[PDB]
């Protein structure tokens, strides 16, 4: 099935593949704040990636910048929200990453919600997401 | 746009036969399509679910993958990197988009005698590190790489 | 790419013109309006031909020579201006940019461009392929490449 | 329907059609030698703007590859006669190539319309119609 994700999600998801990769890894060996972020996300991906993926180190630090939701329960507060709304996996990604003020804003941005949602009730989902929002 | 997709890879083994050779193949499906890109579906940038990739001489790896694709008409936020008379690019996950200077509104005007590079009007001032909302115009797809094109022209576009 | 293509334009003219030169008058006007003139749909309205035929009737007909880029097409075109990002060529009424991307590997930025060969730089010919183009509501904008086989210098 | 040009043909079409419009207009009231006539007759001719139309009449006369009308007419009947479609007779008559494989690839839809032979030919002739001054 189509299965698009947002920003916070996609940000969580490739962080626990990679933190169960080292894992994973370690078992199998021979035996005998936001910036912080930036540190860990080398240090993961040193241990885990084949060095030259500039492509995936790009994405961390894209994700850890533009995330606007960064645990996990506020993220499964968000797809919550979302999916009770009946849209598009295309829309709702969207709306789960692009912080939006108003209908017009959203309608505007992502024409295919023009007309699947009044702007009441998209005002009201901007007004959810926003409450979401991590201050961290 | 991010998405999580269902792919698979044929690789090929007898020189390596043993109890442990599935930890062998999914090192070669790592260092295979890992990092790998193709203008068909995108960037292919992290194996998921790693302790139960399906593997079933050559053996079919069922496995899933982060992977991201740009598409027309697409509202994406990115950083931008560089500057210059012909536009600047803005990073957006593993991928540039070059907007064009003639894709901007046209009091944005590139001043060749900044430091870094930047483009500004009656308001605001975009160079290096700015955080800017773009539109993609286009994507150009070649066999292993992926283009894009962006636009600030319209409403709701530009600096964050 | 050229084409001549059959056009029309409204032209609303009331009272205050009529008379035995009103003709002559939905002509200049005519010009006025479409010659010169860029749209997403149709490309550039280069030049009105026949000037003496356009025919009246205001909707007037008349036949044009357009130019429209088309994805795929290959052209020749002059370097106007290089930078990081790539380099511009003039094609017709239009600039084709050609990315840094959308150029070979062993030919790179040197400000130029240079291979162990090659030298791209202004008024430099070159022939380029189409990759893609952007139509707005008053323009177009192409993006072209030189990597594959006998694009490039000259 | 659409009318495809090559460029020396589309370079003919616009100069006739502005002689004949600085003509209606006194009525009822070399590559770069050219250049030089571009500015004064589109000043009989045109608004005074139209950069598009400038630019695009520089860009003909540096890289129309036949300059007279007996040569462009004589290129449209060697063309015209192969059955080919009229964006690659444009193509054909706008790009110069020297071997099958070079225009095949560059106008990969002849690929299966025309034999290496065939086309070889159309090149050489092509090649000898070229314009030289």
């Amino acid at each position: 099935e189509l299965i698009a994700l947002n920003l916070s999600e996609a940000r969580l998801v490739i962080k626990e593949a990679l933190v169960e990769r080292r894992r994973a890894f370690k078992r199998s060996q021979k035996k005998h704040t936001r910036e912080k972020e930036l540190e860990s996300i080398d240090v993961l991906l040193e241990q885990t990636t084949g060095g030259n993926n500039k492509d995936l180190k790009n994405t961390m630090q894209y994700l850890t910048n533009f995330s606007r939701f960064r645990d996990q329960e506020t993220v499964g507060a968000v797809i919550q929200l979302l999916k009770s709304t009946g849209l598009h996996p295309f829309e709702v990604a969207q709306l789960g990453s692009l912080a939006c003020d108003t209908a017009d804003e959203a309608k505007t941005l992502i024409p295919s919600l023009n007309n699947k949602i009044s702007d009441d009730e998209l005002e009201r989902i901007l007004k959810e997401l926003s409450n979401l929002e991590t201050l961290y | 746009m991010f998405f999580i997709k269902d792919l698979s890879l044929n690789i090929t083994l007898p020189s390596f036969f043993g109890p442990r050779m599935k930890q062998y193949l999914k090192t070669k499906l790592l260092e295979e399509v890992e990092g790998s890109c193709t203008g068909k579906f995108g960037y292919i940038l992290c194996v998921l679910d790693y302790d139960n990739i399906d593997i079933q001489a050559e053996f079919n790896v069922k496995y899933r993958a982060v992977v991201f694709k740009p598409f027309k008409g697409e509202v994406v936020d990115g950083t931008v990197v560089s500057c210059s008379q012909h536009g600047f690019e803005v990073q957006v996950g593993p991928m540039k988009v070059f907007v064009t200077k003639h894709l901007m509104p046209q009091d944005l005007t590139f001043n060749a005698g900044s430091n870094p590079p930047s483009y500004q009007s009656s308001e605001d001032v975009i160079t290096i590190k700015s955080r800017i909302r773009v539109k993609i115009e286009g994507c150009i797809s070649q066999v292993s790489s992926i283009h894009a094109i962006g636009s600030i022209k319209e409403d709701y576009l530009g600096a964050i």
